[PDB]
RNA sequence: AUAAGAAUAUGAUGUUGGUUCAGAUUAAGCGCUAAAUAAGGACAUGACACAUGCGAAUCAUACGUUUAUUAUUGAUAAGAUAAUAAAUAUGUGGUGUAAACGUGAGUAAUUUUAUUAGGAAUUAAUGAACUAUAGAAUAAGCUAAAUACUUAAUAUAUAAAAAGGAUAUAUAAUAUAUUUAUCUAUAGUCAAGCCAAUAAUGGUUUAGGUAGUAGGUUUAUUAAGAGUUAAACCUAGCCAACGAUCCAUAAUCGAUAAUGAAAGUUAGAACGAUCACGUUGACUCUGAAAUAUAGUCAAUAUCUAUAAGAUACAGCAGUGAGGAAUAUUGGACAAUGAUCGAAAGAUUGAUCCAGUUACUUAUUAGGAU
RNA sequence: GAGCGUUAAUCAUAAUGGUUUAAAGGAUCCGUAGAAUGAAUUAUAUAUUAUAAUUUAGAGUUAAUAAAAUUAAUUAAAGAAUU
RNA sequence: GGAUUAAAACUAGAGUAGCGAAACGGAUUCGAUACCCGUGUAGUUCUAGUAGUAAACUAUGAAUACAAUUAUUUAUAUAUAUAUAUAUAAAUAAUAAAUGAAAAUGAAAGUAUUCCACCUGAAGAGUACGUUAGCAAUAAUGAAACUCAAAACAAUAGACGG
RNA sequence: ACAUAUUAUUAUCUUAUUAUUUAUAUAAUAUUUUUUAAUAAAUUUAUUAAUUUAUAUUUAUUUAUAUCAGAAAU
């Protein structure tokens, strides 16, 4: 018997889906925003260039 | 991995749950030059309080479960203490029958030797009417009585010679049997040995397959299994 | 891998044995002496007391407030409205000060340090503040007004939000566009909490110690285990001559410094890492995290405004004191950083430079005849 | 040598030691812990260790045979001499 | 940790011839709190205890493996043409080698291994203080400051010796 | 001996503050709630001040426990 209170087993281990994390911290805008202003280009271009990074 | 230490029960059965456990690791003192061997106890906790002062056990890291408790015990290696519990108790009552087995026989010896001082009849007295009243003729009832204290219900001259038996005589006989057979058993296998062709007959004659294709040691034994299955089978 | 001895006993000899010397070094002081330049350091002592000036501000594009001009209105000029150009940070607001800097008092470890390809309770609806993506941003009240605050609406068992401002254009205050902000969600990044194992000075002429003490069960509390805290009920344990408990002393350490052939020993100033503290003690608030250099009360000292007041130089410079002994009440935000701001920019005793001082190192300090 | 000296300090400079007689064997033995040390063969293992089986050279047990009359404790006696 | 532990000493009860701290006397001597003599108390003895100290010495902890000889005893065994002879151990003595400052050690003080105790200049000091134990005397544990460049052992040659 | 200074401790004494926990109010505020005046508008309704009613949030006093500190003892 383990002791009462206590996981019997070692936590799972959590393996990475680099597929998974690339769609979940760096996705890709979902539409094609009209980037008119000189800020939302420059912006555009910055969020690009780090998701490419 | 979750660190596992091996070490022996020093203590069990004075705290609830609770044992203590004599773990011992190599270590290297630089001082002196030499791996040593560093001892420390640690509180563990028992679940089931199965483990007993004694046992070989495999202790796992757990949780904090109390000040001093960081440990539990994952796996019993060796249960001797267990076994110094169980072979205790059988000993009390083991031990308890033979000793009233034996305190009936001592009190049976003694009546039977009490009886026998009772009957001022001796050996040598009776010993001497069964051998004069089988050379004179008389039978006084005192001989039927004699066939009773002794059970000798024919008073002949090979009767007294029967009821005077010394155990030594019986053993001076096994062991003239004895060195007969230690005797003949090498006799047998030293003249075999000395003799090839008659030893591989004697190995085929016994049953042996193509004993010609044997090792010394390997058929020497052979040989010796067959003498001695020969002198001890048989007789 | 790199390992040297010497003087001194004795009448003389051999040996034992201590003492001292030959080497290197310093956070050095002192005596005598002293040229320039470059670089590295500089209160180890009283965590003693401190005159004076500085070291934390910033935003006017959050809300208010004040002018001037022009146009319209006001049948006489007090005011109102809009545009334009200024002013206001002694009014309400926002962000910034848990860092950095300084110091080493406390701390010998339930707490601190170091280490491990350690661990679970198998750590919060925490983002602190940037990145990527998606969505949202509603109604009242209170204040003079608001991006202040309060109460509601709607948004991943479901819970839990918000904020507008600036500039254009079109409308009749509204709508778009641009720009800068607000809120929520998911992931990343940075960053937190807790536990184990091992190591960390001297004294036993400190030998017994412990009574939440050792363990079990349950509730409260927490994101979270546990006598961690609080409450209840049980068991009688736990530590200790491989040194417990107690006392004294001390910030710890390195790919740092010194020394040695090396194992080591020493230091812990300088460089860097970690911890603790900001006159002393406790407590509370906010917050992911503070017994905060905050707030509250008390203690000690001082001060002026005499108030349930302010201050506490271990921030820089500087002064008195102590001591053998350790410097300028300097310059600059040009560089590297930090805070505020949409920006323009503002601030920065961080920092960068210089000054003082042979404290250390290095170069030079005239060659041929 | 722009230093030199001196004081205060640190490291190095002999244990690749000793204890009859020079500092130092505990009065003696028994025996607990020892994180002290310690036989043989073979097979495994994760290996100078562990486990298992096996062995008898250390260490013991019981007899047999021979030998010896001491050392403890206790009790019972003797002797020369002395006053 | 435990047990045992000379002599002296102590606590009780016996004993007390001889011996004999002390004490009191006699001598010796310049003096004689001595050496010698007398009277001689404690003690020396026994029983029951306390205490755990000695030059308690081989000034040499215990165990194991091993190394060249001789002599002399002892023990066991063997043999005989019966009284010796031959073997294997122990003890002791003198040695080789080896070790050592040497004197010397000699089966260890040699060659090695294992475990324990103990030492780190002299003096201060086995003292002071504390603690523990004891009826007590005491026993165990056990420092530091100050001062010094000493201090010690074996051996050598002398000098000296009632 | 002892006179001092420092620190620690507590079956003791006093205690700021705070946390937690009691009891109380004709306590305050908001809402609800029962009525009652005054006032106002319109021609019942609203507002204000009271009363009743519960609810939440505070306040004052109060009970108990712990607590900086000081006192006494050691
Ligand atoms: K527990
Ligand atoms: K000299
Ligand atoms: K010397
Ligand atoms: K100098
Ligand atoms: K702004
Ligand atoms: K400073
Ligand atoms: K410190
Ligand atoms: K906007
Ligand atoms: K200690
Ligand atoms: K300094
Ligand atoms: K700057
Ligand atoms: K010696
Ligand atoms: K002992
Ligand atoms: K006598
Ligand atoms: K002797
Ligand atoms: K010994
Ligand atoms: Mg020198
Ligand atoms: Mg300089
Ligand atoms: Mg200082
Ligand atoms: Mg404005
Ligand atoms: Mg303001
Ligand atoms: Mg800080
Ligand atoms: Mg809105
Ligand atoms: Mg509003
Ligand atoms: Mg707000
Ligand atoms: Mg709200
Ligand atoms: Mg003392
Ligand atoms: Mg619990
Ligand atoms: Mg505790
Ligand atoms: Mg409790
Ligand atoms: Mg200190
Ligand atoms: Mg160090
Ligand atoms: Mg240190
Ligand atoms: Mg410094
Ligand atoms: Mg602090
Ligand atoms: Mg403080
Ligand atoms: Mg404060
Ligand atoms: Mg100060
Ligand atoms: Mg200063
Ligand atoms: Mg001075
Ligand atoms: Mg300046
Ligand atoms: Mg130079
Ligand atoms: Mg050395
Ligand atoms: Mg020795
Ligand atoms: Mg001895
Ligand atoms: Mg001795
Ligand atoms: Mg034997
Ligand atoms: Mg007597
Ligand atoms: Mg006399
Ligand atoms: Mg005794
Ligand atoms: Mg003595
Ligand atoms: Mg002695
Ligand atoms: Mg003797
Ligand atoms: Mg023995
Ligand atoms: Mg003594
Ligand atoms: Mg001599
Ligand atoms: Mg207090």
């Amino acid at each position: 018997k383990h002791p009462k209170g206590s996981h019997r087993l070692s936590p799972k281990v959590n393996f990475i889906d680099v597929d998974n994390l690339i769609a979940k911290t760096v996705a890709e805008p979902q539409s094609i925003k009209s980037s008119n202003g000189s800020a939302q280009k420059v912006r555009l271009q910055k969020a690009e260039l780090r998701r490419k990074f | 991995a979750r660190q596992n230490f091996l070490g022996l029960v020093v203590s069990q059965g004075k705290m609830q749950k609770t044992v203590k456990v004599r773990v011992e690791t190599k270590v290297f003192n630089k001082k002196i030059n030499k791996e040593l061997f560093h001892r420390r106890d640690y509180l563990v906790h028992d679940e089931g309080e199965i483990s007993r002062e004694g046992d070989l056990v495999r202790i796992e890291a757990t949780r904090p479960l109390s000040k001093r408790k960081f440990f539990a015990i994952a796996e019993i290696i060796r249960n001797k203490g267990q076994q110094f519990a169980l072979y205790e108790s059988e000993a009390q009552l083991s031990v308890a029958k033979e000793e009233a087995q034996k305190a009936k026989e001592f009190l049976d010896k003694r009546s039977v030797r009490e009886n026998k001082l009772n009957e001022k009849t001796t050996l040598l007295r009776d010993i001497r009417t069964i051998q004069d009243a089988l050379s004179s003729g008389s039978t006084p009832k005192e001989l039927l009585e004699i066939k009773q204290r002794y059970g000798i219900q024919d008073f002949s001259q090979e009767t007294v010679r029967q009821l005077l038996q010394l155990d030594i005589s019986g053993l001076e006989v096994n062991l003239e049997k004895q060195r007969s057979l230690i005797d003949r058993i090498q006799t047998r296998l030293s003249e075999l040995l000395s003799n090839d062709l008659k030893c591989d007959q004697f190995l085929k004659d016994h049953g042996v397959e193509d004993p010609l294709t044997l090792k010394k040691n390997i058929k020497k034994n052979l040989l010796r299994k067959h003498v001695m299955m020969d002198m001890q089978q048989p007789s």
